[PDB]
């Protein structure tokens, strides 16, 4: 599993999936698979 | 009133030591460009002979032309239009200055004339006929025919057709007169001739003119107990020579020699002046001792038929340093003089008056009565107003130049409808002329902002569809213009300046295609896509792309390639515009104007078909999949769109299947970034009113080509020019001059889309 | 070079073009900006030090007479020192551009005259300016003068 964090101004962090693409959204990168459900958890937080 | 919009001094150039000062020359042109000299006197002499150009939004900004004058430049003189500047010093040598390359920062004069010795104490530009009055007591007419009207003058020197010849007139020390008249080629005719056959000194000179084509040349020879004399010249052109036949008209005297009780004092006469060039009859002169001084108006009127008599005279003043004549030309009459008093209009009616002390005094044309008074806290050794007389540039006894300005209603109070009135009034009279219109921003007041909005475009309906063709950049630019002046409509100017920037791509689009065959006829290529996208309301663009003959729209594969960028344009700026509506940003007036989605619609449909032709043209999307049609997504959700705003009476606010489609956007492709033009460096978004600017000069209080969309580096190597309204920056030469696409690139040679002109910027060299 | 060549060949290939940023920035950018997010959050001084640094022997004061604040400068300077005798003062003409070049010495042979001594002391001087190296500095020249000034008093006694 992966998780891409970018620390970004006025004290916001905005995080991804990691396994997706930035570019071909149905590939998967090499080493990570996507994790099911993780919308859904960032979003109680937000 | 007077207020103090800025003033722009030089950093330790001043202290001119050891040799005394000169007087200095001032010049407003159309456009707003100041040219004056000034006596600068570091390390050299012609930092006394170097003419500065001053655009008059960007102040730091100073052009300096090393003018080739071996002596003081006597006069200034702009063109009837804002293009060539005349200037003339002692000993003969008068210059024509002409851009280079159409820039406002590149003056170069190939045209001139020689009288060599004489120094030239008038010039002047010959009349080309042109006169138009301004009715004021037909503001609110409702149309721009009644409001300004052509007063049938004459040219001086019609050749050959209606048209008048380009050429100046100047007045030497000497009695010697001259003309230069320049030809449609580069040739030019010169003459000079004596005044009169007594040749005498001609101290003060001054030149107007008259309908008939005759000039009108004023001589005297400073002296204020000696007869200020008149001459009539008229201008001929002999099989090859131009020719000069002058007749000697009334002189006049003086009063305050005629005082009898002392008479003695007042011994000069310091400043000739007309009221206005083609307003002969009428003559200001200003006698002054060393303390004091008195003006007085005079006029020809006849009854000895012909016979100069005073109208008023001031009662003692300081002794005056300057003088400006207003340049507005109202309609002057009875029933004008007293609306223009009832409604408190004064922009046409004074003349300023600069003193030895600090003080300036606006006072009235015909009764010199003062109507304000402006304390400076050193005196003002040139002034000019402006073409709408709102604002007073000034050089002072120091290097310090300062623009004034002057209230239209000169500080009365007046209620909100009248000052709107008013500055509307002007507005209208800057949008049939060309002229600039920054004068009249100086006195928007933030408030009103969006109201003059509103009269702007009620009174750009109600005319009659030819001036709504041609008054259509001018009425964007001045929306663009004055919304920047308010934070409550600020953020609508990017729009206007893409609505200019869509239109300019839209018709040159459809100016390329040349139809080989003609096929239903009488309807041009463009009104047949127009016709075909929408009527043909189809989501698919394939379905659009079948009805439209796409045999006729070919181009020849190499300008097709290179159109690539506008394309690009195109595509990049419709994919931010459905991403952009999910969510006041800079797109957000584009999703209710129906008119404008049409017209992106009609680009993609041709974009469709010229990648057909070539593919190279496309535009690129980096898209996240790879089994897509990415123009097509785009046109399905712009068709889902528009069909929402081209309903008769309809304001459809949009459903939620295209709301969660342009969600989808940046999963699906990449919104980019876009370049929005006014990178926004005017001053009269950052002045207020009791608050001056105090300048340096040289001072100065992702970098893209907008024209060409080109992507400079971070520090750009191939130099630009900057517009001087909307701040667009262009390349200076092509990059491709064989792929260039002419037809895009050779309609922003002299200005921007805007209006504004050039201004080379320099480089950086970091 | 090796497994980064054709990059190289590229880019080369196609420098002087105008358009060239543009095509570097169209082919670029969206890569990075999608991976890595998107961009960033009167007398010359070497005189003064060297009279700042003298010894207290030395006096070293402007000339009144001659040219001043302009390339070169002048100097006269003095000898204060209980084992030395007084002296003549010693007048010296620095160039501008001081350092890369030698300062020089005013000769005046009509005061190194009428005595013994002073004859002593003059040519001492000039044998150890001869001995001098080139591009020295004004300490130097002050050096050989107390050390001139001390030999004129060994040889003698
Ligand atoms: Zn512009």
């Amino acid at each position: 599993y992966c998780i891409d964090i970018y620390c970004r101004s006025r004290g916001v962090v905005a995080i991804r999936d990691g396994a997706y693409s930035l570019f071909d959204n149905s590939k998967l990168v090499e080493g990570f698979y996507p994790a099911p459900g993780l919308k859904t958890f960032l979003n109680m937080f937000v | 009133m007077m207020d103090l919009a800025y003033v722009c001094e030089w950093e330790k150039w001043s202290k001119s030591t050891h040799c005394p000062s000169v007087p200095l020359a001032c010049a407003w042109s159309c456009r707003n460009l100041i040219a004056f000299t000034m006596d600068l006197r570091s390390d050299d002499q012609d930092l006394t002979r170097m003419i500065h150009i001053l655009d008059t939004e960007h102040p730091w900004d100073l052009h300096s032309i090393p003018s080739e004058h071996h002596e003081a430049i006597t006069c200034l003189e702009w063109d009837q239009s804002g293009s060539r500047l005349l200037s003339a010093d002692a000993d003969g040598q008068i210059k024509c200055w002409s851009m280079a390359d159409h820039l406002a920062n590149s003056w170069e004069s190939s045209v001139g004339s020689l009288v060599e010795g004489d120094p030239i104490v008038a010039l002047s530009w010959l009349h080309n006929g042109v006169k138009l009055a301004l009715h004021v007591e037909k503001s609110g007419a409702s149309s721009f025919g009644e409001k300004f009207s052509r007063v049938k003058f004459s040219p001086s020197l019609t050749l050959f057709g209606g048209k008048p010849m380009e050429g100046w007139i100047a007045v030497t020390v000497s009695g010697l007169v001259t003309v230069s008249l320049l030809k449609p080629s580069g040739q030019v005719l010169t003459s000079t001739e004596s005044l009169c056959r007594l040749r005498g000194r001609v101290a003060l000179a001054d030149i107007a003119f008259t309908g008939g084509g005759n000039i009108v040349v004023a001589t005297a020879d400073g002296s204020s107990a000696s007869p200020v004399q008149f001459y009539k010249v008229c201008v001929s052109v002999v099989s090859e020579k131009c020719r000069i036949d002058t007749e000697i008209l009334p002189s006049l005297f003086m009063r305050c020699t005629t005082d009898l009780n002392r008479k003695d004092k007042f011994p000069a006469i310091t400043h000739l002046k007309f009221l206005a060039r083609d307003m002969s009859e009428q003559v200001l002169l200003c006698a002054s001792s060393q303390t004091s001084s008195i003006v007085e108006c005079w006029s020809l009127r006849k009854e000895t038929i012909l016979k100069w008599r005073i109208l008023s005279a001031t009662n003692d003043l300081d002794r005056v340093s300057a003088v400006a004549l207003p340049k507005l030309p109202i309609s002057l009459t009875n029933t004008d003089l007293k609306v223009a008093s009832d409604t408190q209009f004064y922009p046409g009616l004074g003349l300023a008056l600069a003193f030895h002390d600090g003080s300036v005094h606006i006072v009235h044309r015909l009764s010199l009565q003062t109507m304000a008074v402006f304390y400076s806290s050193v005196h003002l050794k040139a002034m000019q107003l402006s073409w709408t007389s709102l604002a007073l540039v000034g050089i002072d006894s120091h290097g310090k130049l300062s623009v004034l300005r002057l209230s239209p209603s000169m500080g009365h109070p007046l209620e909100v409808g009248l000052a709107l009135r008013h500055l509307l009034f002007l507005l209208e009279y800057c949008m049939v002329t060309g002229y600039d219109w920054w004068d009249i921003l100086l006195h928007v007041q933030p408030s009103m902002v969006q109201s003059l909005v509103e009269k702007l475009h009620e009174e750009y309906t109600r005319q009659t569809a030819a001036l709504q063709q041609v008054l259509s950049t001018r009425i964007l630019a001045m929306k663009a213009s004055l919304c920047k002046l308010s934070p409550c409509t600020v953020t609508r100017v990017c729009d206007y300046h893409t609505k200019l920037f869509l239109i300019a791509i839209s018709s040159t689009l459809k100016s390329l295609l040349r139809p080989h065959f003609l096929n239903t006829p009488d309807k041009s290529p463009g009104d047949r896509l127009t016709e075909i996208c929408t009527k043909i309301t189809d989501v698919d663009i394939d379905k659009v792309m079948i009805n439209l003959k796409t045999e006729e729209f070919v181009l020849d594969m190499n300008t097709l390639q290179a159109l690539q960028q506008l394309l690009q344009w195109v595509g990049d700026f419709v994919l931010y515009l459905l991403a952009s509506l999910p969510n006041l940003r800079p797109g957000h007036s584009f999703l209710r104007d129906g008119t404008s989605l049409g017209m992106l619609r009609e680009l993609m449909v041709v974009i469709r078909i010229w990648g057909l032709l070539k593919p190279s043209c496309l535009p690129v999307y980096t898209a996240t999949s790879d089994t897509q049609d990415s123009m097509s997504l785009l046109f399905r959700l712009l068709t889902k769109l528009w069909i929402c705003c081209r309903d008769e009476g309809p304001a459809s606010e949009p459903d939620e299947a295209l709301v969660d489609e342009c969600c989808l956007l940046p999963s699906q492709l990449l919104i980019p970034s876009l370049d929005w033009l006014p990178a926004s460096d005017g001053l009269v978004s950052r002045l207020q009113p009791k608050q001056p600017l105090r300048l340096q000069f040289g001072r100065a209080p992702p970098k893209i080509d907008h024209l060409r969309r080109l992507h400079l580096g971070a520090c750009p190597t191939e130099e630009c020019k900057a517009c001087t309204r909307c701040g667009c920056v262009t390349m200076l030469k092509s990059p491709n001059r064989t792929t260039a696409v002419k037809q895009w690139e050779q309609r922003w040679i002299k200005n921007c889309l805007c209006g504004g002109l050039w201004w080379r910027v320099p480089l950086s060299y970091p | 070079q090796y497994l980064c060549q054709p990059l190289l060949d590229a880019v080369l290939a196609n420098i002087r073009s105008p358009v060239f940023n543009h095509s570097l920035y169209r082919t670029f950018v969206p890569a990075m900006t999608a991976i890595h997010g998107p961009p960033i959050t009167s007398i010359p001084s070497v005189l003064q030090g060297e009279v700042a640094r003298l010894d207290p022997k030395f006096l070293v004061n402007l000339d009144p007479s001659h040219c001043s604040n302009n390339g070169t400068v002048h100097l006269i300077c003095k000898l204060d020192d209980k084992d030395l005798p007084s002296v003549p003062p010693l007048e010296l003409s620095v160039p501008a551009d001081y350092p890369a070049q030698s300062p020089l010495w005013i000769d005046r042979q009509w005061q190194y005259d009428a005595n013994p001594f002073l004859q002593s002391v003059h040519r001492c001087m000039t044998s150890r300016l001869l001995q001098l190296p080139d591009k020295h500095s004004v300490t130097a020249l002050l050096n050989t003068w107390a050390q001139s000034v001390h030999q004129a008093c060994l040889s003698a006694a």
